């Protein structure tokens, strides 16, 4: 039991267990699947869904040559740094959105998901960087980030900070420091006349 | 080197009603940080392994109101508050206090439907000719429809107690009736079954007022 | 599922194989990785751990000196190189991911929250047998082998190897009533099952009731009338 025509697994996949650190964010290609993205624009699940480039509302009469779902794992107070010309720690050294982007940005709390009262220090991002991430560039190095004066010959230390540091996701957090699920949508439309599309 | 133990080993629950599982340790399981360092995995049939609880008491996403840990330091249980259909499988309790150098897991615990008891219907089959001229024969003896599962079949030829010579195989807990089904093969090769004539099944289960003996002789219909 | 075991089969024993847990969904290198396997109708046991920078590992009692496991974090795969195999190392081994991260250079988890990720799990059976086809013989309905108005009958599938077979009756016509029952490990080292079921006792005679066994590793089909 499989065809083109059934519907994305959307509900299936973005309840996952778990989702990649926003540094390494997971890309996947929307492919021989039916998107029928009024069920997730109608489905009051998600906080966080604001479209740019596009109208939601007709999202489902267009026609997508490709359809790119970028996924990861930021605080809420982030949230509002997945949007083009943003910035901040998330928007320039971990995920960059384009000022001519075109898509959807959908977020939803996962507190539940996600957070662990251990606390969960596994969900990473990248804290520091010579420059500014290109739009839709991933950065995954590990490379001793050098502070600005003083050498570092690639080991750790004073002034010399590992490029990576773990969130703290315990479900005592406020509700800024609890972890949030994001999916972004990138569209690639079909050339074609107005009378077809 | 911290010895788990579950009990009970087999544990029939009511849908609708509250069970409980319990995991005793050799050693203290309680960090001095304040956490209690073991988990509970849940193995539904045919299926991977479910985390339930981690850190003690705490319940793993996605899990349940119904599901709750508890206890300390030595001694802690499991707790659905009702119990439903899909809970059935095996359950076993982790120790997690030496991790990553030992992760030590429980006996486990498996999960029946309860059901009312069901005396097994006993049928004995001889070995067909068409198998008695290969060179070995097979005695058959089927314990139908039963519950509960523990149930004992002994093997007398010419009221003489069989041992390590037969095997037997039961039928995982039927979706509409919850009930068992018992197979128990005795092999022997030709020669030594033409010797002996009384071949009898003896079934002892806990739905049978007595012992049901099955037999019969190498020639009859 | 976020990760597939893969590589598992049939293996002589002294031999070896390698398995592999292919991860997908999240990020592979944040976390660490177990082996944990199943014997037959046994519980789990845990096998072998390695941390996110594969910089500490550990191997159980059982497997030190036979199993070496491994991680590739550019390719998202956990790796465990099996030799010297045992017989009673078949089991289905599972891939899962422990909760916490290793600081310093002593591994301990920290935040630690379970296994919350376990994979399919792939089947490994270790066994010098070689392939054979079953032999299926009939256990014939009797007048004593009937109850109170129904009756039992049966085929026993034996010698065999190695699993699985399927068996149908009438080619699934007939399906209420059927007992097929898990395979057993006979001594020989090949498999045997038996299937049953229970007709009313009025027709014997006037319905024909056929095994239809099916043993693809073999290519052998064999349909077996049972008749008094
Ligand atoms: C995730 O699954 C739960 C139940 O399994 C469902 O209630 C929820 O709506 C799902 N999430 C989304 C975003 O649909
Ligand atoms: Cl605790
Ligand atoms: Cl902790």
């Amino acid at each position: 039991h499989h065809h083109h025509t059934n519907l994305c697994p959307f509900g299936e996949v973005f309840n996952a267990t778990r989702f990649a650190s926003v540094y390494a964010w997971n890309r996947k290609r929307i492919s021989n699947c039916v998107a029928d993205y009024s069920v997730l624009y109608n489905s009051a699940s998600f906080s966080t869904f604001k479209c740019y480039g596009v109208s939601p509302t007709k999202l489902n009469d267009l026609c997508f040559t490709n359809v790119y779902a970028d996924s990861f794992v930021i605080r809420g107070d982030e949230v509002r740094q997945i949007a083009p010309g943003q910035t901040g720690k998330i928007a320039d050294y971990n995920y960059k959105l384009p000022d001519d982007f075109t898509g959807c940005v959908i977020a939803w709390n996962s507190n539940n998901l996600d957070s662990k009262v251990g606390g969960n220090y596994n969900y990473l991002y990248r804290l520091f960087r010579k420059s500014n991430l290109k739009p839709f560039e991933r950065d995954i190095s590990t490379e001793i980030y050098q502070a600005g004066s003083t050498p570092c010959n690639g080991v750790e230390g004073f002034n010399c900070y590992f490029p990576l540091q773990s969130y703290g996701f315990q479900p005592t957090n406020g509700v800024g420091y609890q972890p949030y699920r994001v999916v972004v949508l990138s569209f690639e439309l079909l050339h074609a006349p107005a009378t077809v599309c | 080197d911290i010895v788990m133990t579950q009990s009970p080993l087999s544990l029939p629950v009511t849908p609708g009603e509250p069970a409980s599982i319990s995991c005793r340790s050799s050693q203290s399981l309680l960090h001095s940080n304040g956490y209690n360092y073991l988990d509970w995995y849940l193995q539904k049939p045919g299926q991977s392994p479910q985390l339930l609880i981690y850190l003690g008491s705490n319940r793993a996403s996605g899990v349940p109101d119904r599901f709750s840990g508890s206890g300390s330091g030595t001694d802690f249980t499991l707790k659905i508050s009702r119990v439903e259909a899909e809970d059935v499988g095996v359950y076993y309790c982790m120790q997690a206090l030496q991790t990553p150098i030992t992760w030590t897991f429980g006996q486990g615990t498996k999960v029946d439907i309860k059901r009312t008891v069901a005396a097994p219907s006993v049928f004995i089959f001889p070995p067909s000719d068409e198998q008695l001229k290969s060179g070995t024969a097979s005695v058959v003896c089927l314990l139908n429809n039963f519950y509960p599962r523990e149930a004992k079949v002994q093997w007398k030829v010419d009221n003489a107690l069989q041992s390590g010579n037969s095997q037997e195989s039961v039928t995982e807990q039927d979706s509409k009736d919850s009930t068992y089904s018992l197979s128990s093969t005795l092999t022997l090769s030709k020669a030594d079954y033409e010797k002996h004539k009384v071949y009898a099944c003896e079934v002892t289960h806990q739905g049978l007022s007595s012992p049901v003996t099955k037999s019969f002789n190498r020639g009859e219909c | 599922v976020q990760l597939v075991e893969s590589g598992g089969g049939l293996v002589q024993p002294g031999g070896s194989l390698r398995l592999s847990c292919a991860a997908s969904g999240f990020t592979f290198s944040s976390y660490s990785m177990n082996w944990v396997r199943q014997a037959p109708g046994k519980g789990l046991e845990w096998v072998s751990y390695i941390s996110s920078s594969s910089s500490t590992i550990y191997y159980a009692d059982s497997v030190k000196g036979r199993f070496t496991i491994s991680r590739d974090n550019a390719k998202n795969s956990l790796y465990l190189q099996m030799n010297s195999l045992r017989a009673e190392d078949t089991a289905v081994y599972y891939c899962a991911s422990p909760g916490g991260i290793t600081a310093a250079g002593t591994s301990v988890l920290f935040g630690y929250y379970g296994m919350d990720v376990w994979g399919q799990g792939t089947t490994v059976t270790v066994s010098s047998a070689s392939t054979k086809g079953p032999s299926v013989f009939p256990l014939a309905p009797s007048s004593k082998s009937t109850s109170g108005g129904t009756a039992a009958l049966g085929c026993l599938v034996k010698d065999y190897f190695p699993e699985p077979v399927t068996v149908s009756w009438n080619s699934g016509a007939l399906t209420s009533g059927v007992h097929t029952f898990p395979a057993v490990l006979q001594s020989s080292g090949l498999y045997s099952l038996s299937s049953v079921v229970t007709v009313p006792s009025s027709s014997l005679g006037t319905q024909t009731y056929i095994c239809n066994v099916n043993h693809k590793p073999s290519n052998t089909k064999v349909d077996k009338r049972v008749e008094p």
